[PDB]
C-alpha cells in the first residue's frame, strides 16, 4: 500500500513516492555546476534526438533575474512551470524591495513551490532538480533544489545521468582559486566524460553567472570553448 | 465629437472629424474617430475617448474569435449586437454613443446606430455626437435614396464640415471611409467642404 | 583477426570514437560488419561496412518519449 | 513498473509516467499520419484524409485547422481532443493580440498549449488528451516556423515534423531528405511532403485523399490547399 | 480488464473503454434515418411502442433544439433529453448575444464540447446517446451533423444511428439524395425505416417522421399527418 | 473504352505513318486518359499497351525516318511519366 | 536470402568468419502468416521441417 | 515468472541461445525462430 502515495508514511522509513521522483531526476540529461572565484559556470548536455529538431527552440540554461539563472535535469516540460514561477517570485520581490531578489532567498522560495507539489493529494511532486547561480552580495553562489523542497550549496556538482563519475571527477580536478573561464573548461569536460558523441557547439548549452549577470554564452563562444581542448 | 454614415448600395460612406477635447483645451486635433472592428465592418466613436476605445478593443476580439470559429465573415448585425449588448449592459457605466457601419455578403451595406442607452436601429444614414444635433436638418434636407459612393462621400464631407464649423468640440480633418465588397478605402479631407 | 577483414580498414577510428560500448556491442558491430558483406556478396568485410553496424550497434536511446529528458 | 502507476497519474520505480506515456500510443489510434516540412520561405502541412463512407461531406472532415489568420495546425489523435486543443489555441491566440497588442508568435502559441497539457500531468482529474498539434506560422525575424507539441507538454521547433501511425519512418525519409544541403521552395517542400507520405505509405493517393496547408512569406495568411490545385503539385512530382 | 472501470484512465494500448461503452448502449438503441435532400433535411425514427398501455407520442425519439434545428437521438432517452436541453440552452444564448439563428454547423460543434467533457472527467460516466442534428438556411442551404458518444462531429450526406445502421446506410447509399425533392424523399425515408424494422424481433414499432426545408420555411416541424400516412402506405406496398 | 481504344489506334496508325513525329504527341492526351481510366483496369491497360505499341512503332520510326536513336530515349521516359501519373501500386 | 547463403555456402560464410545467422524471426499478423506460410517455407526450401 | 510457475520458457529460451551457437551448430540448418506467438522477445536474442 505505501509507496502508492505521498500523503502516508512509509511504515518504517520516508516516503517512496518522492524518491522515485529523485529516480526520475537521474534519468535526465548530465548537468554540471561548478562555482569558481569570479563567477559560477552552468552547463547541460542538448542532443537532438534526430537532425530534424532545432537547437535554437526551447532553451536547457535560462536566465530567471538578470544575475540569476537556472539548469535542470529531469523532465523537461516540469522545469518550464517552475522557470515562470522562479521569474515571478523575482519580479514580486524586486515590487516588494525594489532589490533583484538575493540567489540564497529565490532558491528558498523556489524550494517551498517545489514542496507544495509533494503535500498530499492528486498533485505529482516536480520531477526536476535545478542549479540556480547568483552574483548577489559579491560572492558567487551556486545551489540545488530538489524535488522534495530541500535546498543546498555546491561548489560543484552534477545531477542526470553519470552524476556519480561526474562527482568524481569534479573531486579530482575542482581546485577553489580558479577564474570562470578555467572553471568553463573544466565543466565542458564533466561532460564529456558522460557524453555519448562527439560534442559540438549546438550540443552543450553553457551559461555563465559572472559580476555582470547570467548570460548565456553564444554558440559561437561555446565553440571556442570546445575547440583548442576542452 | 461629429461622426456619420450613409449606405450606398454596394457599400457604406463612414465619416469624422479629428478632436477629443478636454473642457476648451483639444487634446488630440487629429483623433482616428473611426476604427476597424473586423476586416469590412468599421465603427465610428463618439463620447467618452476611454469608454469607447475599450468597447471598440472588447468587441474587435469577441468578433474575431467568432470568425475564426465559424469559418464566416461576419455579418454588421452581430457586429452591432455585440457593441449593442455591451452598451444597455454597462448603461450607467459607460458614456458611448457608436455608428456600426459595415459591408456583409448577405446583407450588403448597412448602417446601425446603438445610442447611449444601447438600444440599436438600422438606419439608411445615421449622424452621431455633439455636432449632429447642429446638421440635422442638412442630413435630413440632402440626403436623397440611391445616392452613389461619391455623392454619399460629398455629402458625409459636407455634412460633418458644416458641423465642424459650428461645434466647437468637433473641428480638425475630416476623415472618411468607404467599405465595399473590395474592401475599405481611407481618405483624409484637411477641412475641405468650406461653405 | 577472425574475419578477413578489408585490410585498408582502421579498426583504431572506431576505438577512439567514444560511447558506452559494451563487449558485447563490440561482437554485434563486428559480426553485422560481416553479415553486412554477406548481403553485399563482399567476401572481403569494408571500411563502410563497419560504419554502419556501428551506427545500428549504436541504436542508444532507439524510442523514448523525449520527456523525461 | 507495470501495474503501479498504470491506473493514475503518479510516479513508478525508474520514475517512469505510464499515464502520459499511453497517450502518445493514442494518437496512433486515429490511424492517419501528419508531415510538416520547413522550407527557405515556406511552411507546408500534409495530411492523409480518408473518407470512409460516400455519404460523408469531404469538406466537414479535415484535420487542418486555421488557428488564427497567420496559423494553422495538423491536428493528429482522437477528433474530439484534437477540436478541444484548436479552441484553446484560437482562444489563446485571440487573448494575446486582446492582453497584447500584437499577433501571438507560434512559438509563443506552443508553449501555452504545452503548458495546458503540463498542468493535466501534474494535477490529476483529468485525462492528457489524446492527440498532437504542429503549428506553422510565419514569424518577422524568424523566418517560417514548424512547431510540435506533444500530450506529455513536451514542445519543440522542428526543420520537419512527422506524427501519427508513421511517424518513425516519416521522420527516416525525411532525415535523409534533410541531410542533403539543398534548401526547399515551396515546390520543394510541397513536393518533399507529399513524397513523404508516398514513401511511408505506398498509397500513390490521388488529389482527394492529401490535404495540404501552406504559409508562405509573400501570402502570410494559412491558405488550404483546393483539390485542383493538389493535384497538380501531385502530377508534377511525379513528372 | 481492470483499466476498463476510469474514463479518466486510458488502456495501454491507448484508447478509453468507456467511451467505447458508452458507443455499444448507443448500437442497441432502435435505428433512426436521416437523410439531406437538396431542399432541407427528412429524419424518420423507428420508435418501438412498449406495453401498449404508454399513449401514442410517449418516448418521443424527435425533439425541436431550435425552430430551423431539429435533433434525432438514438440511444437513452433520459441522457438524449438532456444533451437536447443543453442545445436549446446554446442557441438561446447564440441568439441572446450574437443576435442571429444558431449557425447548425456552430450549435453542433458546442454540443459535441458538451459530450466530449464528459469522456475526461472520473467523476461524470461519458454520455450514451448519438444524436443527429438537421436544419435548412437560405444562406446555408440545407445541413446535417451526427454526434457520437464521443463526442465526434462531422457532416453526412445520410447517416443511421442504431442497430441497423451499417444496413440502413447501405439502403440510403441508393437513394439519390443529391438532388431528390424532399416530399419524395420522405417517402424514401419510411421504406428504409420499414427495410430495416425487423419488426418480428422488435414487435411493434411507430415511425416519427420530422421534416425541415424550403416547403417548411426553415422551420422543424413534424411531417403533416398524412404526408406520413401516404409514406407508410409507400413502404408497406414497397416490402411486400 | 475497348471499343474507343481500337478507334484510336487504327485512327493515328494511318496519321502517324503520314506525319513525322506530332501524330505521337496528338495521341498522348488519348494516352492520359486510358491511364485515368481505371473502370476494367485491364483492358484499358491493354490499349494503352496498344498506344505503348504504336509508341514502338514510333521509335523504329525514330531510328529510321527521324535522326536515329533521337526521340526515341525522350520517348522512353514520357512512356515512364506516362507511367507515374498513375503507377497503381506498380500493378495493372 | 539469409537462409539459402549458409545453406548454399557455410564455408564463404567461414571466410568472412561471421557465425551463419541461427535464425530470424516472422513477426506478423496471427492466422495471415501464422496458420498460413508457417510450412510454405519447407517447400521455399525444399526439405521437411 | 510467478510464485507458483516461473518463466521456465524464458529459462529455455536462454538454453536454446547456448543450444544455437557454439555447441550445436553443424550441416548449415538454421534454427529459425519464425513465431509471432511470443509476448515478449529477448533483447539479446535480438543482438546480431
Ligand atoms: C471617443 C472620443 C473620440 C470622443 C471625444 C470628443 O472629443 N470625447 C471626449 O474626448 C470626452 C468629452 C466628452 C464627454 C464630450 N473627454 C475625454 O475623453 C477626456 C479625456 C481626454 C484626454 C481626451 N476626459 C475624460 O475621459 O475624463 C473625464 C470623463 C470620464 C468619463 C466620461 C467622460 C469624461
Amino acid at each position: 500500500g505505501y509507496s502508492f502515495s505521498l500523503t502516508t508514511f512509509s511504515p518504517s522509513g520516508k516516503l517512496v513516492q518522492i524518491e522515485y521522483a529523485l529516480a526520475a531526476v537521474a534519468g535526465g540529461a548530465p548537468s554540471v555546476g561548478i562555482k569558481a572565484a569570479n563567477g559560477v559556470v552552468l552547463a547541460t548536455e542538448k542532443k537532438q534526438k534526430s537532425i530534424l529538431y532545432d537547437e535554437r527552440s526551447v532553451h536547457k540554461v535560462e536566465p530567471i533575474t538578470k544575475h540569476i539563472g537556472l539548469v535542470y535535469s529531469g523532465m523537461g516540460p516540469d522545469y518550464r512551470v517552475l522557470v515562470h514561477r522562479a521569474r515571478k517570485l523575482a519580479q514580486q520581490y524586486y515590487l516588494v524591495y525594489q532589490e533583484p531578489i538575493p540567489t540564497a532567498q529565490l532558491v528558498q522560495r523556489v524550494a517551498s513551490v517545489m514542496q507544495e507539489y509533494t503535500q498530499s493529494g492528486g498533485v505529482r511532486p516536480f520531477g526536476v532538480s535545478l542549479l540556480i547561480c547568483g552574483w548577489n552580495e559579491g560572492r558567487p553562489y551556486l545551489f540545488q533544489s530538489d524535488p522534495s523542497g530541500a535546498y543546498f550549496a555546491w561548489k560543484a556538482t552534477a545531477m542526470g545521468k553519470n552524476y556519480v563519475n561526474g562527482k568524481t571527477f569534479l573531486e579530482k580536478r575542482y581546485n577553489e582559486d580558479l577564474e570562470l573561464e578555467d572553471a568553463i573548461h573544466t565543466a565542458i569536460l564533466t561532460l564529456k566524460e558522460s557524453f555519448e558523441g562527439q560534442m559540438t557547439e549546438d550540443n552543450i548549452e553553457v551559461g555563465i553567472c559572472n559580476e555582470a549577470g547570467f548570460r548565456r554564452l553564444t554558440p559561437t563562444e561555446v565553440k571556442d570553448y570546445l575547440a583548442a581542448i576542452a | 465629437t461629429t461622426i456619420m454614415a450613409v449606405q450606398f448600395d454596394g457599400g457604406v460612406v463612414l465619416g469624422a472629424d479629428s478632436r477629443t477635447t478636454t473642457g476648451s483645451y483639444i487634446a488630440n486635433r487629429v483623433t482616428d474617430k473611426l476604427t476597424p472592428i473586423h476586416d469590412r465592418i468599421f465603427c465610428c466613436r463618439s463620447g467618452s475617448a476611454a469608454d469607447t476605445q475599450a468597447v471598440a478593443d472588447a468587441v474587435t476580439y469577441q468578433l474575431g474569435f467568432h470568425s475564426i470559429e465559424l469559418n464566416e465573415p461576419p455579418l454588421v448585425h452581430t457586429a452591432a449586437s455585440l457593441f449593442k449588448e455591451m452598451c444597455y449592459r454597462y448603461r450607467e457605466d459607460l458614456m458611448a454613443g457608436i455608428i456600426i457601419a459595415g459591408w456583409d455578403p448577405q446583407e450588403g451595406g448597412q448602417v446601425y446606430s446603438v445610442p447611449m442607452g444601447g438600444m440599436m436601429v438600422r438606419q439608411s444614414f445615421a449622424i452621431g455626437g455633439s455636432g449632429s444635433s447642429y446638421i440635422y436638418g442638412y442630413v435630413d434636407a440632402t440626403y436623397r435614396e440611391g445616392m452613389t459612393k461619391e455623392e454619399c462621400l460629398q455629402f458625409t464631407a459636407n455634412a460633418l464640415a458644416l458641423a465642424m464649423e459650428r461645434d466647437g468640440s468637433s473641428g480638425g480633418v475630416i476623415r472618411l471611409a468607404a467599405i465595399a465588397e473590395s474592401g475599405v478605402e481611407r481618405q483624409v479631407l484637411l477641412g475641405d467642404q468650406i461653405p | 583477426s577472425k574475419m578477413n577483414l578489408s585490410e585498408e580498414v582502421d579498426l583504431e577510428d572506431y576505438v577512439a570514437r567514444p560511447d558506452k560500448i559494451s563487449g558485447a556491442d563490440i561482437n554485434s558491430i563486428c559480426q553485422e560488419s560481416g553479415m553486412l558483406a554477406v548481403r553485399e556478396n563482399r567476401y572481403i568485410v569494408l571500411a563502410k561496412d563497419f560504419e554502419k553496424a556501428y551506427k545500428t550497434v549504436i541504436k542508444k536511446d532507439e524510442q523514448e518519449h523525449e520527456f523525461y529528458k | 513498473s507495470a501495474g503501479f502507476d498504470r491506473h493514475i497519474t503518479i510516479f513508478s520505480p525508474e520514475g517512469r509516467l505510464y499515464q502520459v506515456e499511453y497517450a502518445f500510443k493514442a494518437i496512433n489510434q486515429g490511424g492517419l499520419t501528419s508531415v510538416a516540412v520547413r522550407g527557405k520561405d515556406c511552411a507546408v502541412i500534409v495530411t492523409q484524409k480518408k473518407v470512409p463512407d460516400k455519404l460523408l461531406d469531404s469538406s466537414t472532415v479535415t484535420h487542418l485547422f486555421k488557428i488564427t489568420e497567420n496559423i494553422g495546425c495538423v491536428m493528429t489523435g482522437m477528433t474530439a481532443d484534437s477540436r478541444s486543443q484548436v479552441q484553446r489555441a484560437r482562444y489563446e491566440a485571440a487573448n494575446w493580440k486582446y492582453k497584447y497588442g500584437y499577433e501571438i508568435p507560434v512559438d509563443m502559441l506552443c508553449k501555452r498549449i504545452a503548458d495546458i497539457s503540463q498542468v493535466y500531468t501534474q494535477n490529476a482529474e483529468m485525462r492528457p488528451l489524446g492527440c498532437c498539434m504542429i503549428l506553422i506560422g510565419i514569424d518577422e525575424e524568424q523566418g517560417p516556423q514548424v512547431y510540435k507539441c506533444d500530450p506529455a507538454g513536451y514542445y519543440c521547433g522542428f526543420k520537419a515534423t512527422a506524427a501519427g501511425v508513421k511517424q518513425t519512418e516519416s521522420t527516416s525519409f525525411l532525415e535523409k531528405k534533410v541531410k542533403k544541403k539543398f534548401d526547399w521552395t515551396f515546390e520543394q517542400t510541397v513536393e518533399t511532403a507529399i513524397t513523404c507520405l508516398s514513401t511511408v505509405l505506398s498509397i500513390d493517393f490521388k488529389p482527394s485523399e492529401i490535404e495540404v496547408g501552406v504559409v508562405t512569406v509573400e501570402n502570410p495568411k494559412f491558405r488550404i490547399l483546393t483539390e485542383a490545385e493538389i493535384d497538380a503539385h501531385l502530377v508534377a512530382l511525379a513528372e | 480488464t481492470g483499466y476498463d472501470l476510469s474514463a479518466s484512465t486510458f488502456s495501454p494500448d491507448g484508447r478509453v473503454f468507456q467511451v467505447e461503452y458508452a458507443m455499444k448502449a448507443v448500437e442497441n438503441s432502435s435505428t433512426a434515418i436521416g437523410i439531406r435532400c437538396k431542399d432541407g433535411v427528412v429524419f424518420g425514427v423507428e420508435k418501438l411502442v412498449l406495453s401498449k398501455l404508454y399513449e401514442e407520442g410517449s418516448n418521443k425519439r424527435l425533439f425541436n433544439v431550435d425552430r430551423h434545428v431539429g435533433m434525432a437521438v438514438a440511444g437513452l432517452l433520459a441522457d438524449a433529453r438532456s444533451l437536447a436541453d443543453i442545445a436549446r440552452e446554446e442557441a438561446s444564448n447564440f441568439r441572446s448575444n450574437f443576435g442571429y439563428n444558431i449557425p447548425l454547423k456552430h450549435l453542433a460543434d458546442r454540443v459535441a464540447m458538451y459530450v466530449h467533457a464528459y469522456t475526461l472527467y472520473s467523476a461524470v460516466r461519458p454520455f450514451g446517446c448519438s444524436f443527429m442534428l438537421g436544419s435548412y438556411s437560405v444562406n446555408d442551404g440545407a445541413q446535417l451533423y451526427m454526434i457520437d458518444p464521443s463526442g465526434v462531429s462531422y457532416g453526412y450526406w445520410g447517416c443511421a444511428i442504431g442497430k441497423a445502421r451499417q444496413a440502413a446506410k447501405t439502403e440510403i447509399e441508393k437513394l439519390q439524395m443529391k438532388e431528390m425533392t424532399c416530399r419524395d424523399i420522405v417517402k424514401e425515408v419510411a421504406k428504409i425505416i420499414y427495410i430495416v424494422h425487423d419488426e418480428v424481433k422488435d414487435k411493434a414499432f411507430e415511425l416519427e417522421l420530422s421534416w425541415v426545408g424550403e416547403l417548411t420555411n426553415g422551420r422543424h416541424e413534424i411531417v403533416p399527418k398524412d404526408i406520413r400516412e401516404e409514406a407508410e402506405k409507400y413502404a408497406k406496398e414497397s416490402l411486400k | 473504352m475497348a471499343d474507343g481504344g481500337s478507334e484510336r489506334a487504327d485512327g493515328r496508325i494511318v496519321k502517324m505513318e503520314v506525319d513525322y513525329s506530332a501524330t505521337v504527341d496528338q495521341r498522348l492526351p488519348e494516352c492520359a486518359k486510358l491511364a485515368k481510366e481505371g473502370r476494367l483496369q485491364e483492358v484499358i491497360e491493354t490499349l494503352l499497351s496498344l498506344e505503348k505499341q504504336t509508341r514502338t512503332a514510333s521509335d523504329m520510326v525514330s531510328t529510321s525516318r527521324i535522326l536515329v536513336a533521337v526521340v526515341k530515349m525522350c520517348y522512353e521516359a514520357k512512356e515512364w511519366d506516362l507511367l507515374n501519373e498513375n503507377i497503381m501500386l506498380l500493378s495493372k | 536470402e539469409v537462409i539459402e547463403l549458409p545453406l548454399t555456402n557455410p564455408e564463404l560464410f567461414q571466410r568472412v568468419g561471421i557465425i551463419p545467422p541461427k535464425g530470424c524471426l516472422l513477426y506478423g499478423p496471427p492466422g495471415t502468416g501464422k496458420t498460413l506460410l508457417a510450412r510454405a517455407v519447407a517447400s521455399q526450401l525444399d526439405c521437411n521441417f | 515468472e510467478g510464485t507458483s510457475a516461473d518463466r521456465e520458457i524464458q529459462r529455455t529460451l536462454m538454453e536454446l541461445l547456448n543450444q544455437m551457437d557454439g555447441f550445436d551448430t553443424l550441416h548449415r540448418v538454421k534454427m529459425i525462430m519464425a513465431t509471432n506467438r511470443p509476448d515478449t522477445l529477448d533483447p539479446a536474442l535480438l543482438r546480431p
